[PDB]
């Protein structure tokens, strides 16, 4: 009564290890019809001329005969094409590589829907690169619907592990001290195959513990029957065995924060408080989808470490750090590309947070003349005011050690707020830092106190750490004297 | 191929003799 | 039937300074195939089917490959020397590659679960296997070869007696799709030994 | 900047010799044999 | 860029080992410098300043030594405060 | 008894006109064995896919057959990858 045609095409594709084959095999199993036809990649190509299209005719031969035999009440046939990119390359560029492909693709084109209208076939395609698929074929009548598989999230992830661990639970092999939720929380950005890999990897080490061999290959058999995967297994496993196939958005935090944070006084607390205030503001506002804050402080004051802490405090889904460390030897244009790319990615997720550290070292600034890369400066200035797509937000935190220079280039006016990072000023705080670090004893803590109380002090935290490390290499009876001499020698500061 | 067609002619060689034998029987 | 030759001794294979790597590889690869099958049956796990080695020149990768091949109490391994599969005709490289897995498929079809072990050594795998869409200079056969190998190694059909070993000097140029779990999991990095390693190396060679 | 050499595409096996008239001749003899054998009965 | 890459190769190869020492001699001759101008290459200076503050992968140690014969010139470029 | 393996490689280099080819030919003639093969630069290249590798492999076939057949009393072979 609707007298309407039928669809016969759907294109499956995505990143590796998502489950494309799983869907193809189950979909074929689900539909009740003739046994599925499987084309194992470029298995049709032959050296003899003309046999290539012959195999395609053989593949479709059964359907045509049955369709004529039964008429409008004939059954439905299914063909599964695997790695279509192999055959259907991009010969649209006139020629291909072998003189046997253009004819094959044209033959299929006509065969599926040509002079004779066939309506009892279904084609299922799996690939890895959408470009290699020709646009002309993916037109109404042959392939009019497409799909784009992706990676799972924590919610579905729980299911993925719950389907594989089920048998272990059913066989009572899973030690009851294992929590799935905790595991799913840690494993972020994983793929389909990776998850199975974790299960096998973790089970592997426990498998190994029971077997005691190496010099002679013998099975103990005394503990074989007694076994149960432990919680430690998964931990050790991933830690040293599995690495996500897409790296990690959060880079090696230990590279930046090598000592955590120690509260030597109020100023650190105030800075963290402001960081929380700002991130909260950007979290719950709409009239200003974009915000920015600039960190400024003397050198060797720990700006980057605090910036990382503040960013880590926010639970934004996407957090990334761009620094000059990775770009060494890059020309004046590559830096622009990397800058464009990172801010491109940040546009995808709903909430983002990006940190730019050591601005002045990213512009190649040197005070002889002076000199700097103008192009990068522009690429930076334009990006600080480009609002993201509708219904999204962003947050940019920058770092610098030269307040005046940024004023000279007239860029401080772009940022919306500035924060000051102070340094040790009172000897009492110095003693507090030493006490918390616990590197000198009471008699030593007093001896120094008699000197620090004499006058004022001014030194960054990192320098003081270096001084302590150098000091502890002398003889025990002279360490204090060396430390005092070092401070006085370097203590010439306002 | 040259060898294949040489073989085909060799196979055909016996057809004439068989035909002559049958015509002999017919006579 | 035992999977390992009873007359095998670790000290006799003539390796030195790579004890940890050998132990790790043995734990990862053959651990599941030596324990009595019943445990595997209730566990319901699928064996690993891939090992990759890489390091700077003159480290001893080929020695590890040969010793692993000889260790297995099974059929003699089949060796493929570098890019020796390429052929002038079209449709022959793929046929040659498929011929390598014929016997394993036959054994799987015939005896099913209880089957021997078949090894393949893709020496200098970098020559044939590269990232798709680069070498486009009259590439009459290269991307088709790599696609066929991808399909054959792990496709709709499944096997349980295939083991793939690959040695390379350029780890970062291989295709990512060939590095996924289930195809090539074990990845080991062979490096220069230390004083103790040098000691063992010089002791083995002068016995 | 000179487009470097390229590998010979491949080989497309194709063989044709002298079959047509040789097998047509072969046929014309069998037909006559059939006719004679029919005639004898 | 040849100089940059040739220095990067050494500074990377030294990361692979556990603990190591590197020597950079004749800094002023490494980056072209002449009292006329002055004239010097910025890229090499930036690469050096970046490498001088890159910690190796965790659990590995490094010692870097440098030799120069013109202290004031290096002080002007703000490099003397990084040692 | 010493359990060693014979060396299987040599190399030479120098400025033009010092007596390289002469030494190569003399050392080739010094052995009472089969006639040395020869390869004069790119004389093993070919246009058909994979033929170059087959050409290279053909060189070593005789040595492999000799080794697998006669074992430890096998003969001696030489080659010259000139240029
Ligand atoms: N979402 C998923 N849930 C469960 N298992 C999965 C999932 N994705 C992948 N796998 C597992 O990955 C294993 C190997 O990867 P899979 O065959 O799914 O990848 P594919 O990209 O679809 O295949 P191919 O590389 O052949 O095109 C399969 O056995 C399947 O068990
Ligand atoms: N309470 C603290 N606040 C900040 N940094 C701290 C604190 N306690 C210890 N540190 C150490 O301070 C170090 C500062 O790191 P870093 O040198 O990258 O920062 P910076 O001084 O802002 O940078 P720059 O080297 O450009 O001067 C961190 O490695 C951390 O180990
Ligand atoms: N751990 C080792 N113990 C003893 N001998 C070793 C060891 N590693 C290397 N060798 C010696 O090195 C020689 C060459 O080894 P091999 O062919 O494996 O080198 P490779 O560097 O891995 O190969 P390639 O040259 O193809 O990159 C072997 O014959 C062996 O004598
Ligand atoms: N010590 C020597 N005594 C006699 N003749 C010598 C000596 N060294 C070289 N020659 C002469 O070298 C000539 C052959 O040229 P030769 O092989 O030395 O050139 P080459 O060094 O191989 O040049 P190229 O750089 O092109 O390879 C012969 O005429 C031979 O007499």
């Amino acid at each position: 009564q609707m007298g309407c045609k039928h669809v016969k095409g759907i294109l499956l594709y995505g990143p590796p290890g998502c489950g494309k084959t799983l869907l193809a095999r189950q979909i074929g199993k689900m539909l009740n019809a003739r046994e599925p036809k499987v084309v194992n990649g470029p298995e049709i190509l032959n050296k003899y001329v003309g046999e290539s299209e012959a195999n395609i005719r053989k593949l479709f031969a059964d359907a045509e005969e049955e369709q004529r035999r039964l008429g409008a009440n004939s059954g439905l046939h299914i063909i599964i094409f695997d790695e279509i990119d192999a055959i259907c390359k991009q010969r649209g560029s006139m020629a291909g590589s072998t003189g046997v492909h253009d004819t094959v693709v044209n033959q299929l084109l006509s065969k599926i829907d040509g002079v004779e209208q066939l309506n009892n076939i279904l084609v299922i395609g799996m690939t890895n690169r959408p470009d290699l698929i020709d646009e002309a074929l993916l037109r109404p009548g042959r392939l009019e619907v497409k799909m784009e598989i992706g990676l799972p999230d924590e919610k579905g992830r729980l299911q993925i592990l719950h389907i594989h661990t089920a048998r272990m639970r059913g066989h009572q092999l899973l030690s009851a001290d294992v929590d799935i939720k905790e595991l799913a929380v840690e494993t972020k950005n994983f793929s389909g195959a990776e998850l199975e890999g974790l299960v096998r990897a973790a089970q592997s080490t426990a498998m190994n513990r029971h077997i005691k061999a190496s010099t002679k290959v013998e099975v103990d058999m005394e503990k074989a029957e007694s076994l149960q995967v432990t919680r430690g297994d998964f931990l050790a496993s991933l830690e040293n065995d599995i690495k996500p196939a897409f790296g990690t958005n959060q880079e090696d935090y230990a590279s930046y924060i090598m000592n955590g944070i120690i509260k030597w006084g109020d100023p650190v607390t105030r800075v963290l408080d402001d960081g929380e205030l700002l991130v909260q503001q950007t979290k719950n506002s709409d009239r200003t989808p974009l915000v920015s804050v600039l960190l400024e402080g003397p050198p060797h004051s720990g700006k980057t470490a605090l910036a990382a802490k503040i960013a880590e405090e926010s639970n934004f889904p996407f957090i990334k750090i761009c620094s000059p460390d990775k770009m060494i030897g890059f020309s004046e244009t590559a830096k622009c590309q990397a800058m464009k790319k990172i801010f491109d990615d940040a546009y995808k997720s709903q909430l983002s947070c990006v940190v730019v550290d050591d601005i002045e070292r990213l512009l190649d600034y040197v005070p002889i003349g002076p000199r700097f890369s103008n192009l990068v400066l522009q690429a930076l200035l334009v990006l600080l005011k480009k609002a993201p797509p509708q219904g999204r937000k962003l947050l940019i935190i920058g770092t610098t050690s030269r307040k005046d220079v940024l004023q000279e280039m007239e860029m401080l006016n772009a940022f919306s707020t500035t924060i000051h990072v102070p340094n040790i000023a009172t000897g009492e705080q110095l003693l507090e830092a030493l006490e918390l670090l616990g590197n000198f004893k009471d008699k030593e803590r007093t001896t120094i106190a008699q000197q620090v109380k004499g006058k004022k002090v001014w030194i960054g935290i990192k320098k003081l750490l270096m001084l302590i490390e150098m000091s502890l290499q002398m003889d025990p009876e002279y360490r204090v004297r060396k430390f005092l001499a070092l401070l006085r020698e370097e203590g010439a500061s306002p | 191929s040259k060898q294949a067609l040489s073989e085909i002619e060799t196979r055909h060689s016996e057809i004439i003799k068989l035909e002559n034998s049958i015509r002999e029987l017919h006579d | 039937q035992s999977i390992i030759n009873p007359d095998w001794n670790f000290e006799k294979m003539g390796i030195g300074g790579l004890d940890k790597e050998f132990s790790d590889i043995f734990r990862r690869a053959f651990a599941s195939r030596v324990f009595p099958p019943e445990i595997v049956e209730q566990m319901g796990c699928k064996h690993v089917k891939g090992i990759l080695l890489y390091g700077p020149p003159g480290c001893g990768k080929t020695l590890l490959a040969r010793q692993i091949g000889k260790m297995l109490n099974a059929r003699e391994p089949k060796v493929v020397n570098g890019p020796e599969i390429l052929n002038k005709y079209v449709g022959e490289s793929e046929a040659n590659i498929r011929k390598l897995f014929a016997d394993a498929e036959e054994e799987q079809r015939r005896l099913g679960a209880n089957s021997g072990l078949h090894i393949i050594i893709f020496d200098e795998i970098d020559a044939i296997c590269k990232q798709r869409g680069s070498m486009a200079g009259s590439t009459g056969v290269h991307d088709t070869v790599v696609n066929q190998l991808l399909s054959k190694i792990d496709g709709v059909e499944q096997l349980n007696n295939i083991l793939v070993i690959g040695m390379t000097n350029r780890p970062d140029l291989i295709d990512e799709a060939l590095l996924r779990p289930g195809r090539l999991e074990v990845k080991m990095e062979i490096g220069l030994p230390d004083e103790k390693g040098r000691l063992q190396i010089l002791h083995i060679h002068t016995a | 900047s000179m487009a470097e050499d390229a590998d010979m595409r491949n080989e497309l096996e194709e063989m044709q010799r002298r079959a047509d008239q040789l097998a047509d001749e072969s046929l014309e003899s069998t037909r006559r044999m059939l006719q004679l054998v029919e005639e004898s009965k």
